[PDB]
C-alpha cells in the first residue's frame, strides 16, 4: 500500500528490509534503496551477510538499476546528496534515513524537499529538532499531521527504556547509573587509525573500548518522569554483534527481593510488552540471542537487589536486528496512523 | 642529514617512525609529518599502540602544529592535496608516501611540486616507477630517480628467498598464496568496497584476495617475468603474516638442502634481511622482527625431487617499516644533489 | 531400520545428530547418546549451538538418563570405558565414534564388545582400518567390515577433486596447504601440549600444524600414493576451512578447462558432493553446506601449462557430518546380518 | 636468600616466574618448576608467550629435567601428586601452589607434608581455615607463625579491594553492586562442549559471557566492614587479557562531586598506595594496560557520581601480570618477615 525508500544500505538498512521482507503483509513496501555502490554491491551484500548469513531468497539483479527480491522489483539510486533523489518522482511515502549522517531537522528534511512524505531516522536526532519514539514506551504519541520526521532512538535506548519503564512505573525509580557492554560497531576503526575519538580510533576487535553514550539521558525523551536521573558509559568488545546492559538504579519503593522484581518484568512481559519485554531464565551468551525480535531480554539469574533499595538488573539485545525490527514496527506504525 | 617528511602517518608512517627512532646514527631526519588527523591524533597514537604496544620514549603534544618525540621537534601539518604541503619552504629532501592513495606517477607527483626533491613510496609503484627490494635489488637505485617504490609487505618477503632458490635451483614456474593479517584496508563489518571479498567481516573470515606480490617478484627479479602468481587469505588477525610458496626448479633437490642453502644467504648476503628458524612457533612469535622474511625450516618439504615448497613468516608492518627505513637510508647515501 | 549409538556427543556428535534430524525417511535411527556429560550437558548443547545457531526442535531434557527432542526419545549414558555401555543390551547395530581417542584397532573394539556391530569412526583411522570418503570410494565399502572411518574432515574435501584432476589430467606430484579454522584439539590460551604449536593461543596465530589428509588421500585414491602432502594452517575461525592444492598434471591444460572438468562432475557423478562456486565470497557464506568441498572458480588458476593449483571451501563441522551421516546411510543399506 | 618452588606452569605460575625474574633482587629463589610436561613443554612456553611475547633471556636445556635461564638452573619435576614431590630433599621454603585445583586446606597443605614449609595459594581459598591477603590493603595482618597456607586472593578482588578501601576509608561505602567485563580464561571452552558451567561451556571468544563471581564477597575477607555489602557478576568477552571493574556503590558521605572522588584516589595513589593504586587521566584503551605493575588503575574521566550518593567507579586491571606481580609481593613479604 504505503511506497518506502531507504536510505543508507548498511547493517541497519540492510537489517532493515531483510526484518520488512519475511513479514506478515507489512503495509509498507520498499521500492528504492540508495546504496552508494549500485546494484550489485548493493545485491551482493542483502544476499550474504556475515552476521546474517546467506539470506533466503532469489535476488537477482534486473536492469542496470533494478534487482528483485523474488519477482518483486527494488529500484535503485545512488547519490551523497538527497536532494537530487528522486522521492517525488516515484512517490515516496517513507524514507527510513540510516546513514549516521542525516540526523538534523536541516538534514533529515531534504529528503521532504527532494519530494518525500515523511522521514524515519534510524539513529537518535541531530539536536533537539524531532520527537523520539521507542515502540513499546511511547509510540501512541505519534499521530500523523504531528511533526514528518521522527527518530526511533538509539539501539541501547531502545532496550533500556521498556524494562526502564516497568521498573519505575512498578517499583519508583528514585535514579541510577548504567553501562553496556556493546559489540563493536562500523564507527569503530579496524586498526588504529584516525578518529575524531581516540577511543573509537582504537583496534575495534582487540580491545575494550570505552566510549561515551547518550543512549542513557535520552530515555527520558520517551520516559519524561526520568529525565536527568539515568546516565552512564560503554563497553566496546571484541563481539560483532548482540549486547548487553548493566541498569543499576536504587530503587524508591520498599526494598522489594530479587525474583520478584523479575516477576515484574514477567508479568508486563507477556502483558502490556508483549513482543518488546521478555525474560529468559536459562542461561545462555550473546550469540543466543542472534536474530531476536525482543527490543530487550533480562537474565533471570543475573538481576539482583543489593540494599533492598538498589536493584541490578542485565538485558539481552541484538543491536542490529532488534532495533530493525523496531525500525519496522516504527514505519508500520505510521502507515496505520495514515490518511 | 637528508631531511625526511612523513606523508601519511597511518599504520606504515608510525611504525616507521618508531623503527628509525631504533636506528644508531641515521642519516635519515624526520622534520614533518602530514596526516588529516590533528597534532592530538599524531601524539596520541604514536605513543600507545595496540600492536607495537606503548612506545617507550617521552611523545607529548608540543605546539599546535607540532609534537614532541624526546625533545626532537616534529611539525604536524594537514591537506588532504599534497601540492599544498610546504615541501619546499622545508627544504624536504625526502617523503615517505605512506597514504595509499599516491602510487602513481601524477599522485605521487604532487610532493614533488609541493617543492620536495624525492618520494618514496611505501608500496608498489603504478605504471612505470623504480621498484626496490632491499636484498633484492638495491644496488639498481641511482641519485637519478625521483620516485621509487619499495614494493609490498608480501613481495620484500618472498622475494629474497626466491633469489635464493632460482639462483640455485633455477625456478621454472610455480604459485603461492600468502595467509595474511588483516589490514586497514578491509572492511569491519559488512560494508560497501570495490572488492565484495574485501568488502566482507574482515575479523569473522579467510578472504581471498589479491595480490600483486606474484608477479611484482618479476619487478625486481626480472629473471621469474610470468613464472610466479599467487593468491592471498585474510585472515583474523591484526599483524605478522606467512607466504606458502611453492615452485619447481630444475636441479633435482631435497629438503634439507633447501634450507641449508636459504641459511647459508642468511648467514652472509642476506644477513639481515632473511632469516631461518626451527624453534617450532606461530605468529605472534614474530613480531618486532628487523627481518624482511624468516623460514620456517621444520616445514619446508620437497615433492617428485623438483617441486618444493617454502613457508615463510614475515612482520607485514614493522619488518616492512624497517625495510623502508634500510631504503630511506640508502637514499641518503649514494646522493649527490 | 538400523538402531545407532552417538559416543562423543562432540561438535561431530551433535552437528550429526542434527545434521540428520534434517534428513527424509533415515535409514538410521538414533537411540542412545554416550558423553561424559549429564542429560543437562546433551540437551542444553543440542539446542544452543554457538556456530550452527538455536537448533529448530523442541528439546526437553526428558528422563534422568534421556532427553527428547520432537518427541523422540533418547538415552543419554556416561562411561569413560566403552565396555560398559549397554549396546548389546539395547541392540546397537552401529555406534558413530565421535571422541577423538577411539581411533585405533584395540580402542574402537570396545564397542564391539559392549554388544555393538558396527563401529563407524568419524576420524581418519589409525592402523589397518577401512577408510572410505563418500564420492570417492564407498563402493569398496561391504557389510564385512565391522570398523570403518570416514577419513578427516580435510581428506572428504581434497578427496573428490584430486579424483576429479587425477582421473583426468594425471597428477604427477603436488604439494597442499589448508587454511583451517581451529578446533578443540586447540589450546585457549598458551597451555602444555604434544604438539608445542596447537598448544598455543589458538585464536591469536596462525597456528601451522600437521595434518594426515595429506598421504590419507591415498589411503582412498591408491593411484596418489607418496604423491601428495601437505601441512596446515589453523586460524581464527570457529568453522569452514579452505584447502590450497597445487598438483602438476601431465597432460597441459588451462585455467578455465579445470574449473570446467569440475563442473561437469559436480553436475553429474559428485552431484551432492562436490560443487563450484562462482560468486565471491568468504569463510562465514559457506556455512551449513550440504557438500563435502566447494571449487572458488575463480581462483583456480594454472602455471606453465601443468602446474595447477585449486582453491577449495568446506565446513569443517556440518559438511562432514553430512559425510558421517551419508556414509551410515550407507552402511543401512548394503547390510546383510 | 629463601627457596621456592612453583607448582603449576600455566600463566600465573609463568607469569610469575617471569615477574620474579626481572627484579630488584627478591630473596625469593626459584629453584623447582612441577610442569606436567617435561623441561621442553616447560621451557618452550617460558620463552615463547603469545600474550607476553618472547622472554628476553637466554633459556636452556640442561639436564633431562633441569632447564636454565640464563646459567641460574631450574630443576623440574612432574606429578600430579604432591606427596610425592621433593620438596624436602630440595628443602622447599614457599610453594606457589597455581593450580586451580588443591585450594582447601587438606589440599594445598599436602605440600607441606610432602616437606613444605609455607604455601600460597594463587586463588581464593576454598576453606575459611586460609587467611586472605591483598597487598596494599591488609598485608600487614600477615606474620609468621600464623598459618603456613595464605590466599592472594583473586585477579578481580585484588584490583576491587584496594580502590574500594580508598572510597570507604574516606567517603564511607553504604552498599553498592559491581559488574567486571573480564578477558576470557583458561577455565573457558574454546568452541561450545562440555562443563560444569553451561555458560562457560560456550566459545570463549565468540560470546560475552555471564558468570558468577565471589570476587566481590570476598573483598570482605580483608575489608570486614563491608562484609556482605559489596557483590555483582562477570562478564568474559573475547579479549585475550586485561580487564576491567564497573563498581556502583551509592556511598554515605554528603554527595560529593566527580573529579573529587578521583582526587582522593590520586592521593592515595601516590601515597600509601604507591605501586597499587594509580589514576590515568589519558583515555586509553584495555590493550594500553597489559603489563601493568599496578592492581588498580582508575580511567579518571569514567568515574562519575549520579544522585550525590551513588558513585560509579571504573578500574584497569592485567588480570594476568598485575596479579602475578602481587603474588610475588605476597611471597616477598613471606621471606621479609622470616626468622
Ligand atoms: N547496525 C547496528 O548495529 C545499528 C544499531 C542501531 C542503529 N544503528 C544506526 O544506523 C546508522 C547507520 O550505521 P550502519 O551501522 O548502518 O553503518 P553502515 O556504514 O553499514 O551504513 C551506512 C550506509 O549509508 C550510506 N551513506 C553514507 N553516507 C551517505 C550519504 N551522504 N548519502 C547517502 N547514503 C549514505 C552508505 O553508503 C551505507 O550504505 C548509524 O547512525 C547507527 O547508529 C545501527
Ligand atoms: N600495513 C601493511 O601491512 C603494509 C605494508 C606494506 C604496504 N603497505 C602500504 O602502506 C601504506 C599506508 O597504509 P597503512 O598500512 O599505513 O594504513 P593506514 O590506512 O593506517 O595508512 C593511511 C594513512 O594515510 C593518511 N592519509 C590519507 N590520505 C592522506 C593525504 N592526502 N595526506 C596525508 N595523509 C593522508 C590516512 O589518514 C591514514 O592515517 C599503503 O600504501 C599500503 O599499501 C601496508
Ligand atoms: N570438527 C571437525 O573439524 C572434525 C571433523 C572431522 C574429524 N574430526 C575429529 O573427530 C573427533 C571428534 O571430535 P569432535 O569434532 O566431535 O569434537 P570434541 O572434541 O568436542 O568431541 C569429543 C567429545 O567426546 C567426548 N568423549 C571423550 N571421551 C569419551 C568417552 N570415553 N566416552 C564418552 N564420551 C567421550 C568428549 O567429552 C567430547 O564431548 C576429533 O578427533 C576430531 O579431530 C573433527
Ligand atoms: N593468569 C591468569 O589468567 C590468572 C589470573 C589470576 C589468577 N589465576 C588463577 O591461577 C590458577 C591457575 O590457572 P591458570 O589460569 O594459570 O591456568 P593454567 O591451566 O594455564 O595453569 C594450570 C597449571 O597447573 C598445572 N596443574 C593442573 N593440575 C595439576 C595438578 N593436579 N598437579 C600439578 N600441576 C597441575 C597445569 O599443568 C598447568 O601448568 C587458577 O585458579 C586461576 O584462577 C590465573
Amino acid at each position: 500500500k504505503l511506497k518506502v525508500a531507504i536510505n543508507g544500505f548498511g547493517r541497519i538498512g540492510r537489517n532493515f528490509l531483510r526484518c520488512w521482507h519475511g513479514r506478515k503483509d507489512s503495509p509498507l513496501d520498499v521500492v528504492v534503496v540508495n546504496d552508494s555502490g549500485g546494484v550489485k554491491s548493493a545485491t551482493h551484500l542483502l544476499k550474504y551477510d556475515s552476521i546474517l548469513g546467506t539470506f533466503k531468497a532469489d535476488v537477482k539483479i534486473i536492469d542496470n538499476e533494478t534487482f528483485s527480491i523474488d519477482g518483486k522489483p527494488i529500484k535503485v539510486v545512488s547519490n551523497r546528496d538527497p536532494l537530487k533523489l528522486p522521492w517525488a518522482e516515484l512517490g515516496i511515502d517513507i524514507v527510513i534515513e540510516g546513514t549516521g549522517v542525516f540526523v538534523d531537522g536541516p538534514g533529515a528534511g531534504k529528503h521532504i524537499q527532494a519530494g518525500a512524505k515523511k522521514v524515519i531516522i534510524t539513529a537518535p536526532a541531530k539536536g533537539s529538532d524531532i520527537p523520539t519514539y521507542v515502540v513499546g514506551v511511547n509510540e501512541k504519541d505519534y499521530g500523523h499531521d504531528v511533526a514528518n520526521i521522527i527518530s526511533n532512538a538509539s539501539c541501547t535506548t531502545n532496550c533500556l527504556a521498556p524494562f526502564v519503564k516497568v521498573l519505575d512505573e512498578e517499583l519508583g525509580i528514585v535514579k541510577g547509573t548504567m553501562t553496556t557492554t556493546h559489540s563493536y560497531t562500523g564507527d569503530q576503526r579496524l586498526l588504529d587509525a584516525s578518529h575524531r575519538d581516540l577511543r573509537r580510533a582504537r583496534a575495534a576487535a582487540l580491545n575494550i573500548v570505552p566510549t561515551s553514550t547518550g543512549a542513557a539521558k535520552a530515555v527520558s525523551l520517551v520516559l519524561p518522569q526520568l529525565k536527568g536521573k539515568l546516565n552512564g558509559i560503554a563497553l566496546r568488545v571484541p563481539t560483532p554483534n548482540v549486547s548487553v546492559v548493566d541498569l543499576v538504579v536504587n530503587i524508591e519503593k520498599v526494598g522489594v527481593t530479587a525474583e520478584d522484581v523479575n516477576n515484574a518484568f514477567r508479568k508486563a512481559a507477556a502483558g502490556p510488552l508483549k513482543g518488546v519485554l521478555d525474560v529468559c531464565d536459562i542461561p545462555l551468551v550473546s550469540v543466543d540471542f542472534r536474530c531476536s525480535d525482543f527490543s530487550s531480554t533480562i537474565d533471570s539469574s543475573l538481576t539482583m537487589v543489593m540494599g533492598g533499595d538498589m536493584v541490578k538488573v542485565v538485558a539481552w539485545y541484538d543491536n542490529e536486528w532488534g532495533y530493525s525490527q523496531r525500525v519496522v514496527d516504527l514505519a508500520d506504525l505510521v502507515a496505520n496512523k495514515w490518511p | 642529514k637528508l631531511k625526511v617528511a612523513i606523508n601519511g602517518f597511518g599504520r606504515i608512517g608510525r611504525n616507521f617512525l618508531r623503527c628509525w627512532h631504533g636506528r644508531k646514527d641515521s642519516p635519515l631526519d624526520v622534520v614533518v609529518i602530514n596526516d588529516t588527523g590533528g597534532v592530538k591524533q599524531a601524539s596520541h597514537l604514536l605513543k600507545y599502540d595496540s600492536i607495537l604496544g606503548t612506545f617507550d620514549a617521552d611523545v607529548k603534544t608540543a605546539g599546535d602544529s607540532a609534537i614532541s618525540v624526546d625533545g626532537k621537534v616534529i611539525k604536524v601539518v594537514s591537506d588532504r592535496n599534497p601540492v599544498n604541503l610546504p615541501w619546499g619552504d622545508m627544504g624536504i629532501d625526502l617523503v615517505i608516501e605512506g597514504t595509499g592513495v599516491f602510487v602513481d606517477r601524477d599522485g605521487a607527483g604532487k610532493h614533488l611540486q609541493a617543492g620536495a626533491k624525492k618520494v618514496l613510496i611505501t608500496a608498489p609503484g603504478k605504471g612505470d616507477i623504480p621498484t626496490y627490494v632491499v636484498g633484492v635489488n638495491e644496488e639498481g637505485y641511482t641519485h637519478a630517480d625521483t620516485i621509487i617504490s619499495n614494493a609490498s609487505c608480501t613481495t620484500n618477503c618472498l622475494a629474497p628467498f626466491v633469489k635464493v632458490l632460482d639462483q640455485k635451483f633455477g625456478i621454472i614456474k610455480g604459485t603461492m598464496t600468502t595467509t595474511h593479517s588483516y589490514t586497514g584496508d578491509q572492511r569491519l563489518l559488512d560494508a560497501s568496497h570495490r572488492d565484495l571479498r574485501r568488502a566482507r567481516a574482515a575479523c569473522l573470515n579467510i578472504v581471498p584476495t589479491s595480490t600483486g606480490a606474484a608477479k611484482a617478484v618479476a619487478l625486481v627479479l626480472p629473471n621469474l617475468k610470468g613464472k610466479l602468481n599467487g593468491i592471498a587469505l585474510r585472515v583474523p588477525t591484526p599483524n605478522v603474516s606467512v607466504v606458502d610458496l611453492v615452485v619447481q626448479v630444475s636441479k633435482k633437490t631435497f629438503a634439507e638442502e633447501v634450507n641449508a642453502a636459504f641459511r647459508e644467504s642468511a648467514d652472509n648476503e642476506l644477513k639481515g634481511i632473511l632469516s631461518v628458524c626451527d624453534e617450532p612457533l606461530v605468529s605472534i612469535d614474530f613480531r618486532c622482527t628487523d627481518v624482511s622474511s624468516t623460514i620456517d625450516s621444520s616445514l619446508t618439504m620437497v615433492m617428485g625431487d623438483d617441486m618444493v615448497k617454502v613457508i615463510a613468516w614475515y612482520d607485514n608492518e614493522w619488518g616492512y617499516s624497517q625495510r623502508v627505513v634500510d631504503l630511506a637510508d640508502i637514499v641518503a647515501n649514494k646522493w649527490q644533489a
